[PDB]
């Protein structure tokens, strides 16, 4: 089972940035318009139009990957072998794989 | 597939390459709050947890079970085998003895 | 160990943000959850809030919990502290940003703790499920049966099997200490912060950390200010605004990890076999769905499997 | 759920009454819901105002 | 029949004697707690009503 | 009545046994649940724990509730009390080892 990541994203008071793409297992980024951000009791990061938002997300396999997870395989004939326990004689039992 | 059975494949235990897609989306933040929303594909690995078939050691022919570590397919009783022992000769005694 | 929980509270702090705790309508909290994990067959699950629980401000007592109060930190002792999915939960442990419990199936998650005046309540609508090990279905794991290999979130105070990246704060915003100063805006310094004050006219848009004021206007409501602090280090979100910190690739180890363990599973009820010559007979009566499954052992297999669910005969 | 109570307490007494009464979750859309998340589409729905006159 | 709809016959409203099965089982207790684990058919009568 | 509480608190004494509280994995308590019982159509159950309720060490105040602390015995004043299934439930009645309460599925 996988697990998105995602980065704390980055916006601008005024002005505009653009995001790049970077070698990641299905990188994403993009860009919005018109934030007027909001936060705790504080100016909430605009003055006018913000038009910045990054929202960046990214894959990458989980924690609880460790453990359980499917195995493919290809298979060949491969060897033959047992264990023989053997008598004769008076000699008692005796065993040995072959 | 998008979630089937292959969306995040390590060649290896601890690679760092997944060649696979999970058809990851973006979406645009409203009402000004700092979140980044997305949406994707559940993940086909649970799928097919959910809808695995008959186990193998419950449908293999001529009654034998299937051990794990070596995949030994144990006790498979089929056919027969030709056989060719020799006996040390100090196990024999003289036919007038008897 | 106390190291380990030394160099959880080295650099970290806690934060606020936003729940859509829907009793009071999408609130800002310091309790803000944060991906909520479980896949436990036990039916255990650890949820990852935003504030720091365990040590106090010196580093000990596992008992207190420190949060975001206003512009500051407090911490407190753990007086009432509860996670409710349909029933009341039973919680197992707690250190720093996480919390494992035990919880009954439901589909909203909250937890809420008291201060005393408040609640501190915050929701989440997510899926939780008691996935039962084995073959019979439970409601709970009863007192006796087999075992059987199962899997689940140990219940360890340290680890390093896993890690998250602790990353440099961004910028806070504020107006509260952006006054009058006599007849127009000012600004006040909390003594170690860079106050990014802006204003109709181009300001000292970085912050400085003496108090100062701009006469571009008088209202305060054509000015902003955005403290900035880099003492302490959170855990980057993407619920949390990053400002300019690219910095500081820290590594903070995860309180729990899944491992392998065993599980006590139930023992269906004994069935009630019929040897009736060239064929057979078989009387089950169930108590819970349960399997079953026949094969032949010649050329062929024939292989028959499905559930049972009402007493009943086969042949 | 099925039975609706509401309970107030004085100190002597919990002041409880219930009464057997079916109540139901309706979704909007298209999409059933356990509870609508945080983000998605947006559409007209209709509720009860929160104002005191 | 092992509960299916004789399982508890008392000959009168208070005899005492029962000339029926329930299948009981015992099981061996674990962990070293003092407890009797058991187990059986469920009761027949429940299922003719 | 008062004399059958009395011939219920003659010689009995409440006792410590193991529940399986999976919140603490296994724990011995004093309240040991033992054979709950349910089969009236009103909804009701009744359960047979393993402490003595009502009256006190004298044998008055049917609203205490005496159990077994480490080794000896103690009784203290039914402070907070309560059965729950899947909703907290309503009891009605409560008599040495016994309570009568009220259930929803």
């Amino acid at each position: 089972k996988y697990k998105t990541k995602v980065p704390s994203p980055v916006v601008k008071c005024c002005g505009a940035t653009q995001c790049t793409s970077k070698p990641h297992p299905d990188y994403q980024c993009q860009v919005f318009s018109g934030v007027y951000p909001f936060m705790y009791g504080g100016a909430y990061c605009f003055c006018d139009t913000e038009n910045t938002q990054m929202s960046e997300a990214y894959v990458e396999r989980s924690e609880e990957c460790s453990i359980d997870h499917a195995k493919a395989y290809k298979v060949h004939t491969g060897t033959v072998q047992a264990m023989v326990n053997i008598t004769y004689g008076s000699v008692s039992w005796r065993s040995a794989d072959v | 597939k998008a979630g089937s059975f292959g969306d995040l494949q390590s060649r290896t235990s601890t690679s760092n390459d997944l060649y696979a897609n999970t058809n990851l989306k973006l979406q645009r933040p409203q009402a000004g709050i700092v979140h980044t929303p997305f949406t994707q594909v559940p993940s086909g690995f649970e799928r097919w947890k959910k809808d695995k078939g008959a186990p193998l050691n419950d449908v293999a022919p001529f009654g034998c079970s299937i051990a794990l570590e070596p995949l030994r397919a144990e006790n498979c009783a089929v056919g027969s085998i030709p056989i060719s022992i020799d006996i040390p000769d100090a196990a024999f005694t003289r036919i007038s003895e008897t | 160990d106390l190291d380990t929980h030394f160099t959880q509270y080295k650099l970290a702090r806690p934060y606020i943000a936003d729940c859509p705790n829907c009793g009071h309508s999408r609130c800002d909290s310091p309790i803000a959850i944060e991906e909520v994990r479980g896949d436990a067959h036990a039916g255990v699950i650890r949820i990852q809030t935003s504030a720091m629980f365990g040590l106090k401000t010196d580093g000990v007592d596992l008992a207190y919990m420190s949060f975001m109060n206003g512009k500051t930190q407090k911490s407190i002792k753990i007086d009432n502290l509860h996670v409710r999915t349909s029933a009341p939960c039973s919680l197992v442990s707690h250190h720093g940003y996480y919390i494992l419990a035990q919880c009954p199936p439901g589909d909203t998650v909250t937890v809420g703790f008291h201060d005393g005046p408040n609640r501190h309540t915050c929701t989440v609508a997510h899926k939780v499920e008691f996935r039962p090990v084995g073959r019979e279905k439970y409601r709970h794991p009863p007192e006796h049966g087999v075992e059987l290999p199962c899997n689940r979130y140990t219940h360890k105070r340290a680890d390093q099997g896993h890690y998250v990246e602790m990353h440099q704060p961004g910028l806070v915003a504020d107006h509260s200490l952006l006054s009058i100063h006599s007849a127009k805006v000012k600004i006040t310094v909390p003594s170690g912060a860079q106050v990014k004050y802006y204003c109709k006219c181009p300001d000292v848009r970085k912050g400085i950390t003496s108090s100062d004021h701009t006469t571009t206007c008088t209202d305060v409501k054509q000015c902003r200010a955005y403290l900035i602090d880099n003492k302490k280090w959170v855990y980057n979100s993407g619920r949390l605004p990053r400002g300019e910190g690219d910095t500081f690739k820290g590594k903070l180890h995860v309180p729990f990890v899944p491992v392998k363990a065993k599980c006590i599973a139930t023992l269906a009820p004994e069935p009630l076999v019929e040897h009736k010559h060239r064929t057979l007979i078989l009387h089950l009566h169930p108590d819970h769905p349960t399997l079953l499954t026949t094969r032949s052992l010649g050329s062929d297999a024939n292989p028959t499997r499905q559930w049972i669910e009402r007493p009943t005969t086969v042949n």
